[PDB]
RNA sequence: GAAAGCGGCUCUCUGGCCUGUAACUGACACUGAGGCUCGAAAGCGUGGGGAGCAAACAGGAUUAGAUACCCUGGUAGUCCACGCCGUAAACGAUGAGUGCUAGAUGUAGGGAGCUAUAAGUUCUCUGUAUCGCAGCUAACGCAAUAAGCACUCCGCCUGGG
RNA sequence: GGUGCAUGGUUGUCGUCAGCUCGUGUCGUGAGAUGUUGGGUUAAGUCCCGCAACGAGCGCAACCCCUAUUGUUAGUUGCCA
């Protein structure tokens, strides 16, 4: 594709297997549209490999994408680390192409249990309203207590 | 030792709730139903209520601590008014649960109820700027929230009444963790088998919780 | 990334160490004079460092030391930064002075709590204890946020372990930090062990005022 | 104050966000020797503190089995979940023949002996529910004699 | 209806329950290996019928590519008599018989009262839900048409590939 | 010099996030729930309403400079109305 950054940062370079990496990314040339830039940058140390890091970044005209990712062979994170590229592209299908993706209230008494005519004068003073809103348990019905202007025990009463 | 359901009538107290989802145990006591609410005849329920006139004088007079719960709408001002009487306080809000086995919920409320309530009491009010006024959103108004009246007790009740305990199903557990008997007002939507008492009686008609919380104050008054 | 309580409060929101000023050779007289502070540091090898404020003057320089105690640091009977303060006349060659001041208890000190349970880090106690041990005993004195922290460094170990009971008021991104705060490394075969110790008995600091 | 044995610290985590809390448990054991035995559980990071913890949940559940004479009143049985504890009265004071979570037990209860294995797990947060449930089945002889109805002369 | 399943309409001969009932037999009961029958869905045999649909395949997008999803079609096949396979998530991954019992609850169709100057309620049986007592399990949940408590007929099951 | 997946300390980042937590307590065999669910609002886990809860922090927010209005100082080398 356009261009490349490889770089072995620990340990030299050797164009066996970086030109097997050259050859999977082949393969992102294979799923390609414009290779934009990618850069290999890969760590491997001492201890008798008790790590492969590599990396390869992903500057596409669109996407960016990295992978600093091990294994404990450094073949083997070329391996499996392009092979997750692979598999990276394989999640970037629908991510790149499927773009598609494809007054009063109308209500009746807020009281539940029956109250009686006497015990609208409580009712009546248990919510605060002039009248009361309570099905009479004494009266065969339903009877509320207004309050006259006079001041004295007001009766809403159909009665 | 009675002030029967001759006087217990028009009160509203020997009344069942809206007849729907009541309870198949407590059917031998409410019979009836009509107009929107059951109707409780005389024949158990004056003995049963004569229990409670037994026992409020026995648990009264060995000296200890009651506690009254009127959280229910038409019921705060009884649970005042005989705190009062009654001498220990009253639970007059929205039950705040952990309560008992919490020391320091309580002993805060204690400390801020009334000792950090000195600070308003004495030079601290009168030396602040206009930022000690959200203090006292937290005094002027946390402490009537979080009041709990508590701070008169030093220990445990022995009583714990309450308008409704299937509206108050959290204090009910915290009573029976360290053992406590419990006092209550338990109508046709509860199973009031773990309760103590069975007093058939709802809230918001005009004298209940006056009758029944008033002379069980009263047989904590001459138990005191 | 933490910020430093002291190292946003001691130049100017809390005054300076080098609590003087000059024209011209401010930072000479300064700096040289830090490094007669670490003299202090370093020669007090048989005592207790607490803090010290070397002084340039009208007298050219006047010295501001603190000890930790005095029955025990300035002497036999107060002649150890006597007799090393003529060896300091004798090693800058100036007018030198003594300021026999005991920073008052020390426990509420974090350099002498801190870097004296290092020192018994040194002796290989249990740290956790060490923790509670110690912030137990000035937050017990007081200390209205107080905490501390050890780095990790056992014979070939990772950066640093937990920190049991580093706890306390201490609202350091806030901007009333009164805190004795200090740090410490020890430097071992095992490792280095930092200690760094969060002291807010005092609750206001900023230095910077004046009519 | 009771007189204490420890189980195990637990195993547990927490999962945050950005990696793996440190979560510790553990589980105790206490008890008078007497027929009393408790347990506590410590829900917390260090040692001490589930031993903090394991003294709050240890100081309750702690109830009393009616010990007919450092024995048992008779073979019962514990069933939760995996916790499946058989426990038999036999020959006594010759061998505490236990399982390790509930030679403990015995021990904290007094018993002279018991013949107990156990079946379902060995998972000791169902063993101690079992054991509670083992000790929980048992009627007595004063209750034969007396809640039964009749004071029945097996053991009058 | 044992399920599989069963819905224009009308006839033909056709089981199976439940409600009541003791009129009557006087235990005739429950099962159920074996053996037997029925039985999805396709497909297979012969002979028809061949609208619409659609395996197979073609054409056009699709993209790197499309033997796929979309579209255009379009063969087998779908339907009718007439024989077969005997395997389906067969399911509710919950065998059959019968006994027990908190209740809130659906709806059928009877039996009975019922409410009477036409209204509208209560009990009883098989049905099929939903919540939830007890019980209950690893939990999830079940719970009167029990994942609760019993017994008789059978069957399965032994760590994974 | 080597050895920063061996060293301390500093160190850049997410993220100037608004979220993170913890204690008491309850509940759940257990990890786990509680705060943190809540009603709008904010930049805010801001407060706030119900709440098994309550509190404590860590906090953007709060305290620090600088500039943005006026008095106390008034000629120094700088201001002349």
């Amino acid at each position: 594709m356009i261009k490349f950054n490889i770089r072995g940062e620990n340990v030299e370079v050797t164009d066996a297997i970086r030109a097997y990496v050259e050859d999977k990314i082949g393969k992102l040339d294979k799923y390609f549209n414009d290779g934009h830039e990618v850069t290999a940058y890969v760590n491997l140390k001492v201890y008798t490999e008790k790590r492969a890091k590599v990396e390869v970044t992903l500057p596409a005209k669109n996407v960016t994408l990295r992978a600093e990712d091990t294994s404990q062979d450094m073949y083997s994170s070329i391996d499996f680390v392009e092979e997750k590229l692979e598999r990276q592209i394989r999640k970037y299908k629908t991510r790149m192409n499927r773009k598609p993706r494809n007054d009063i209230v109308r209500t009746k008494h807020v009281a539940l249990k029956p109250m009686d005519a006497e015990e609208a004068v409580l009712q009546m003073d248990m919510l605060g309203h002039d009248f009361y809103v309570f099905t009479d348990a004494d009266s065969n019905g339903t009877h509320v207590v207004y309050r006259r202007t006079d001041g004295r025990y007001g009766l809403i009463e159909t009665e | 030792s009675v002030i029967s359901m001759k006087q217990l009538l028009e009160a509203g107290v020997h009344f069942g709730h809206q007849t729907r989802r009541w309870n198949p145990k407590m059917k031998p006591y409410i019979f009836t139903e009509r107009n929107g609410i059951h109707v409780i005849d005389l024949q158990k329920t004056v003995k049963l209520v004569d229990d409670a006139y037994n026992y409020v004088k026995n648990a009264s007079q060995e000296g200890a601590v009651v506690l009254f719960v009127g959280t229910k709408k038409q019921a705060a001002e009884a649970v005042k008014e005989e705190a009062l009487r009654a001498g220990q306080y009253y639970v007059n809000h929205r039950w705040l649960g952990g309560m008992l086995t919490n020391w320091n919920t309580i002993q805060t409320r204690v400390t801020r109820l009334k000792e950090i309530n000195k600070m308003e009491e004495e030079g601290t009010f009168e030396v602040l700027p206009k930022k000690e006024v959200v203090l006292l959103n937290k005094e002027r108004e946390r402490l009537e929230k979080f009041i709990g009246g508590i701070a008169d007790m030093p220990r445990i009740p022995d009583v714990m009444y309450i308008v409704d305990p299937h509206a108050e199903q959290i204090a009910v557990k915290e009573a029976k963790t360290l053992g406590i008997p419990v006092v209550a007002m338990v109508d046709t939507n509860a199973d009031p088998e773990p309760i103590d008492v069975v007093i058939p009686a709802n809230d918001d008609a005009i004298r209940a919780v006056k009758l029944i919380t008033a002379k069980m104050a009263d047989a904590i008054i001459e138990g005191r | 990334q933490k910020v430093h309580p002291i190292g946003m409060r001691v130049g100017v929101i809390r005054d300076w160490d080098a609590k003087w000023y000059a024209e011209k050779e401010y930072a000479d007289y300064l700096h040289e004079d830090l490094a007669i502070r670490q003299l202090i540091q370093t020669k007090l090898a048989d005592a207790s460092v607490s803090l010290i404020e070397t002084e340039r003057a009208i007298n050219k320089v006047i010295v501001t030391l603190h000890t930790a105690k005095p029955g025990m640091v300035i002497g036999k009977s107060g002649a150890n930064v006597d007799a090393l303060r003529a060896e300091l006349n004798k090693l800058t060659g100036k007018q030198v002075h003594i300021n026999i001041v005991e920073i008052k208890k020390p426990d509420l000190d974090a350099h002498l709590v801190g870097e004296g349970i290092a020192k018994q880090l040194e002796a290989r106690i249990a740290f956790r204890r060490a923790q509670k041990q110690a912030i137990q005993r000035a937050m017990r004195a007081g200390a209205k946020g107080i905490k501390t922290q050890v780095s990790g460094r056992l014979n070939g170990a990772d950066i640093a372990r937990a920190e049991g009971y580093s706890e306390g008021t201490v609202p350091l991104h806030t901007l009333r930090a009164d805190i004795d705060y200090a740090w410490e490394e020890a430097d071992t075969t095992y490792g280095k062990l930092g200690v760094k110790v969060w002291i807010y008995r005092g609750e206001v600091l900023p230095t910077k005022k004046s009519v | 104050e009771f007189e204490e044995r420890v189980v195990s610290i637990n195993r547990v985590t927490k999962v945050v966000k950005g990696g793996r809390r440190l979560r510790f448990a553990a589980l105790v054991v206490v008890g008078d020797r007497n027929g009393r035995v408790g347990f506590g559980t410590g829900k917390a990071q260090e040692v001490p503190e589930a031993i903090r913890k394991a003294i709050e949940a240890a100081k309750k559940n702690l109830i009393t089995v009616p010990m007919v004479g450092t024995t048992l009143p008779h073979e019962a049985l514990g069933v939760f979940g995996g916790g499946k504890i058989l426990l038999k009265p036999a020959v006594e004071g010759a061998g505490v023949a236990a399982g390790g979570a509930v030679r403990a037990v015995l021990e904290l209860a007094g018993v002279a002996d018991v013949t107990s294995k156990s079946l379902g797990s060995n998972t000791p947060i169902n063993v101690v529910r079992a054991t509670v449930d083992g000790l929980t089945q048992l009627k007595r002889a004063e209750e034969v004699a007396a809640l039964r109805g009749k004071s029945v002369s097996d053991f009058a």
